[PDB]
RNA sequence: GUGAACAGCCUCUAGUUGAUAGAAUAAUGUAGAUAAGGGAAGUCGGCAAAAUAGAUCCGUAACUUCGGGAUAAGGAUUGGC
RNA sequence: UAUCUGGUUGAUCCUGCCAGUAGUCAUAUGCUUGUCUCAAAGAUUAAGCCAUGCAUGUCUAAGUAUAAGCAAUACAGUGAAACUGCGAAUGGCUCAUUAAAUCAGUUAUCGUUUAUUUGAUAGUUCCCUACAUGGUAUAACUGUGGUAAUUCUAGAGCUAAUACAUGCUUAAAAUCUCAGAUGUAUUUAUUAGAUUGAUGAUUCAUAAUAACUUUUCGAAUCGCAUGGCCUUGUGCUGGCGAUGGUUCAUUCAAAUUUCUGCCCUAUCAACUUUCGAUGGUAGGAUAGUGGCCUACCAUGGUUUCAACGGGUAACGGGGAAUAAGGGUUCGAUUCCGGAGAGGGAGCCUGAGAAACGGCUACCA
RNA sequence: UUUACUUUGAAAAAAUUAGAGUGUUCAAAGCAGGCGUAUUGCUCGAAUAUAUUAGCAUGGAAUAAUAGAAUAGGACG
RNA sequence: GCCCGUCGCUAGUACCGAUUGAAUGGCUUAGUGAGGCCUCAGGAUCUGCGGA
């Protein structure tokens, strides 16, 4: 992400010792996870070299609560993104329904690319933020 | 005391919300341990749980680890160098996580010797066997001719009482360098 | 609020325990222990209301002060004990044993066992375990942990549980076509043959179960308990053995004694 | 009527909030704190009565002071404390002689002794040989066990 | 030079050092000041005096002919290096 | 349990309300009131104010007994007092606040704490006591008192512990460092945890390495029965328990948490953002996640699909009344959840309280 | 591809509601109780349905919406 | 026949209204600020260069 050390502390995977010793290939060891429940670890996360340690793959964050699909309606902010997620309420005495929606701001990896439209599957994570509560996982441009 | 509740902190839509449920205990924060640096002084907080937290302050010397040897030596922290998150501390010495300090260098510089013992920077065949692994960094070993190691704090005084972390290597090394180099 | 609550409000105690609606404010508050609250029974419900042996409370604690009550093998003279699903409550007084398991109903049967098998009981593996200093261990139904299992045991497995010693006798695995129990849900205390085990990666296995009579029911893997092979159950079963009858043939049955 | 206190370093009285290790307060509630007034160290006027604690003797005494003598209520109860105090050994056997007190009260003058606590006894042996001897046990149990159960993982690790 | 400044204050060029003097330091004056606590009780009346004051930033009501009111009111800051 | 009737006119048919009619665990009030069963009951207004009395104490065989208390060769029974332990955070009451808050259903903790219960679990400690240490300790009690008065306490003299503070013994086998080190607990760093256990998934469980600790644990505790061997000695072993103890698991819990759902109001259309609003990095703080707080940074976040603001004689729900169907209205109140203890705030103890039949302050 | 929708299943504490059985002397209620005896006691029960919002799992693919290959930057091997 | 408004009588109900009206509560600006808690210290006197 544009010389990853763009911040004043150090970016770096904790615990992931880059041993100067050893006369390795990569150099940059790099690690990451399978995020699970079918949602394939993409390869910009496999291969770059942003440190994100909010990411589903090559964070410090699990996937383990409800799996939500919504629409971009933001990209404003810097890794998070707001999703709307439109829906039809039921009104029993008129036996009709009426469109309502729910903003879900979502933290999305630098492994992945959205902007407006786009829709994207977004997984449960631990409070990452005062509203943030969900992750990118898939991002299904459509 | 302080709060870590959200009922204050208004909500997204920025609405301010209304009060209920005055403070509760299970929610409450402490102050920071503001930790210097010389003269030990720990005092021990009753935390949740009955389980006991470690405010350090006034700490004077740490476990730091090589992680390229695998050594982990006790030494005395010189000073303070480097804050990433507030040049204040810096000034006033704060000993916190992630802070960059300088070590005395010294318990390394005799570990070193007495295992390798190859004139860093200025049982008779193990030197031998262990003489090609003998090679460092020479912005590490440079270092020492000055006696005075680069490390980064790794535990957090305000919470475990020690003072603990590593020297800096390679990259992260370099970077720090390069942020003293255009903050000095 | 403040700290956890010591008192049961009769009409907030489990519907199980069949207990009057007006006989006072308060229901036995099952204390801590190896099974649950909801899911137990205490044993002074199970000496007041169950069997009848004692006529109140007081009576209740006079009988366990005496050391005649013992859950599995141990005198247990707690007044609200929280024995739960396939514990043994051997009375050496009116010498007999019970092994605690769900009617049809439901509810938890007085099921009268006799010492051969009463010396054990079976536990459903809640978890395996690496536990300290590289040591494997077992935490069944029960809460108990038991070290050094057979390394062919997993979750969901049973396991028949020595009672003397504690240790593992037999182990029965979590397949299709074993002898389950069904202790929780609609279809609590209902007894058939596992049928097939749906995934659902992330959420709740569901689970395909026959009974005799070739109903077949679907529900959580959490509730149901391994218990043997077709046919051949490693426990006692109950008078009705889980088949479930509908109301109709209730009706029946009860008017084919007439 | 109110105490002095002994750091205070007043000749007034003034009002602290008094702790459970402290003079002039006695806690109700474990953690309670009261704030009591109570009187500065230095004396004065304010004073109804002062207290003093004769420290050197001298000339002709005064009565119920040096004529009277309030013998302790009570002997040392602890084996080593009645060694120390009787100016006995360790190897003395401290329970053949311990103050007794005869309680002249029903024509009978049985003497109450103490009990004696810490005192070195066979029970206590007992108890201690069977705490070292449960321990061995359990480590050699753990150690059969582990034993038994790692040839359990080599022999079905020897199905290849 | 300071300073927004042909302000006030100090200085260079130029000019002047001319106003009757000397000595004392009473009252009462004229001109200039200060004052504990109170704060207009003085008085026809706050007369006189005091308080405020530059600049930067914030903030600014009724009313209004919509242009104002407005420097409203009310806060903060200011040196040197 | 799908029903109407009277009233506008001289008469008519309508619209339309008024009136009638029936129910209300729906209140009040009037008159009347013989029996049996059941039993709501200071919610509405004043979460207004309160005299008095009671509502939280607790001892077993098994923590501490020399009561100068009772009883028929250390104490041995009973046992006031006190120390210690535990509880007092449950219950009970009320509905004032509260409108995305609470609450309900549904989730999550791979984001944490958890006395207790239950199960498992501790051969490693020493740089002249262990056949057992100290007062660095004192209460009760004795005696001398102060105050008008409080569940006020001072001075003086004793005495214990499962209180307080210390402190050894368990070899054996066993690998590393150049004789020592290796239990567990803490902190950091590193390594494995594969394609040698688990998960949908992990830096998971767990192990290993090098170190680090104002020292964590590793019973100096108690009752009852006494046994076996025996150089029958102050011998060596040894039973059932009680209590306590580290870690893990379990249970009782707690705290945060996903999704969706609240009455009226636009005579509230923009709101939030300097003083955190939305997000990022680092830190601090927390039991732990998190703008919870701090520093730097970015300018975000919500809104006509009604934000924000205001009202509520609004605690939410399970439910209640009435109901052909669809609905309308009610729900202070027997259960569940929340919140509060005159209003605020702060805090001690404790596993757990921002406690109020706990304390501290201000206000009334 | 993405949905809405609809089926079915688990779920939605108890009490309350409907409702089975049961002579509280009847009844409201309650979850009791019943059987012949001179026992050293036998035995049936404390069912069942319902909350159709939201979430989970599941069958259907009508209806309604959504997306594809057009400067081919298309598909398959 | 019916009828409308002013004006008279009586009664009632809202509305406007000087008082820079008053009170209460929430939020908020600027000030003062108890108290406990953390912390820099301080050291009665109880102690064996140390400790409380
Ligand atoms: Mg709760
Ligand atoms: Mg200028
Ligand atoms: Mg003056
Ligand atoms: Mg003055
Ligand atoms: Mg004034
Ligand atoms: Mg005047
Ligand atoms: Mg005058
Ligand atoms: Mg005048
Ligand atoms: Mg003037
Ligand atoms: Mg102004
Ligand atoms: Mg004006
Ligand atoms: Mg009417
Ligand atoms: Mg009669
Ligand atoms: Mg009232
Ligand atoms: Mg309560
Ligand atoms: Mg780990
Ligand atoms: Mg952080
Ligand atoms: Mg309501
Ligand atoms: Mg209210
Ligand atoms: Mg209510
Ligand atoms: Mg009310
Ligand atoms: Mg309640
Ligand atoms: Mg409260
Ligand atoms: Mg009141
Ligand atoms: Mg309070
Ligand atoms: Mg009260
Ligand atoms: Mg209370």
């Amino acid at each position: 992400e544009l010389t990853v050390q763009s911040e004043r502390a150090f970016q770096k995977q904790p615990h992931i010792f880059n041993n100067p010793k050893v006369k390795t290939s990569k150099r940059t060891k790099r690690w990451y996870k399978n995020a699970g429940l079918g949602f394939k670890t993409p390869k910009t996360a496999i291969e770059g070299s942003y440190i994100d340690k909010k990411c589903p793959f090559t964070g410090l964050v699990s996937i383990r609560g409800k799996i939500l699909t919504g629409t971009v309606v933001s990209t404003k902010m810097h890794r998070t993104i707001v999703i709307r997620r439109a829906y039809l309420h039921y009104i029993p005495k008129y036996n009709r329904y009426e469109k309502r929606h729910k903003n879900v701001p979502v933290h999305v990896s630098p492994a992945f690319r959205v902007q407006v439209g786009d829709i994207v599957t977004v997984g449960q994570c631990r409070p990452i933020s005062k509203t943030v509560r969900f992750n990118v996982v898939k991002v299904s441009a459509a | 005391g302080i709060s870590r509740d959200s009922r204050h902190k208004r909500s997204a839509t920025g609405a301010k919300r209304a009060q209920f449920r005055k403070k509760r205990k299970f929610e409450l924060g402490r102050q920071p341990a503001n930790t210097k640096i010389g003269a030990k002084r720990i005092h021990s907080v009753r935390t949740r749980g009955g389980n006991k937290k470690y405010r350090a302050l006034r700490i004077e010397t740490g476990n730091f680890s090589w992680a390229s040897e695998g050594i982990s030596k006790k030494t005395r922290i010189a000073g303070v160098v480097y804050h990433p998150s507030n040049n204040e501390l810096v000034r006033t010495n704060t000993l916190t996580k992630a802070a960059i300090v300088q070590i005395d260098a010294t318990p390394f510089r005799q570990w070193f010797e007495a295992h390798y013992g190859q004139t860093l920077g200025k049982a008779e065949r193990k030197w031998a066997a262990r003489a090609a692994s003998a090679k460092i960094e020479s912005s590490v070993e440079s270092q020492f001719s000055a006696g005075r190691l680069y490390a980064c704090i790794s535990s957090r005084p305000g919470q475990s009482g020690r003072c603990d972390g590593y020297i800096l290597e390679g990259e992260e090394l370099a970077f720090y360098l390069r942020r003293l180099t255009a903050k000095k | 609020a403040r700290g956890p609550k010591k008192h049961l409000k009769r009409l907030a105690a489990p519907h199980h325990w069949l207990l009057d609606k007006l006989s006072g404010c308060y229901a036995p508050r099952p204390s801590a222990g190896p099974h649950k609250l909801r899911e137990s029974l205490p044993l002074i419900v199970f000496l007041r209301n169950r069997l009848k042996y004692a006529l109140n409370g007081r009576e209740v604690k006079a009988i366990l002060m005496q050391r005649h009550v013992k859950v599995d093998g141990k005198v247990r003279t707690d007044t609200t004990y929280p024995a739960g699903f396939m514990d043994v409550i051997t009375l050496d007084a009116t010498n007999e044993n019970f092994r605690l398991v769900y009617d049809v109903k439901g509810r938890f049967a007085v099921h009268r066992i006799t010492d051969e098998e009463a010396s054990y009981k079976l536990g459903k593996v809640k978890k395996v375990q690496l536990g300290k200093k590289g040591v494997p261990y077992v935490v069944t139904h029960d809460g108990r942990t038991i070290r050094y299992p057979d390394p062919n045991i997993k979750v969901n497995d049973t396991v028949k549980i020595d009672l003397a010693s504690g240790k593992i006798t037999d182990f029965i695995k979590f397949d299709a076509g074993k002898l389950v129990y069904v202790t929780g849900g609609r279809n609590l205390g209902r007894i058939g043959t596992i049928v097939h085990k749906e995934r659902h990666d992330g959420g709740f296995d569901l689970v395909h179960i026959k009974d005799s009579l070739d109903n077949t029911f679907v529900t959580r893997l959490n509730n149901v308990f391994v218990i043997g092979e077709q046919g051949k159950p490693y426990i006692s079963l109950p008078k009705g053995k889980g088949i479930k009858l509908s109301i109709a043939e209730e009706r029946d049955r009860r008017r084919a004694q007439q | 009527g109110f105490p002095m206190k002994q750091g205070v370093l007043l000749p007034t009285r003034i009002k602290l909030l008094l702790t459970k290790n402290v003079s002039c307060y006695r806690p109700r509630r474990d953690g309670e704190r009261k704030r009591k007034s109570v009187r500065g160290a230095i004396v004065g006027p304010d004073l109804a009565v002062l207290a003093l604690v004769i420290v050197k003797k001298g000339e002709q005494e005064l009565e119920g002071l040096t004529d009277t003598t309030v013998p302790k209520r009570l002997g040392p109860k602890r084996a080593n404390n009645i060694r120390k105090f009787f100016g006995l050994s360790k190897e003395d056997d401290v329970r053949d002689f311990v103050i007794r007190r005869e309680v002249t009260k029903g024509e009978k003058t049985y003497t109450k002794a103490p009990k004696i606590q810490r005192l070195v006894t066979p029970q206590r042996l007992q108890r201690k040989r069977h705490q070292r001897a449960l321990k061995v046990r359990n480590a050699q149990a753990q150690r059969e066990a582990a034993a038994e159960y790692a040839q359990l993982l080599a022999k079905r690790l020897s199905e290849r």
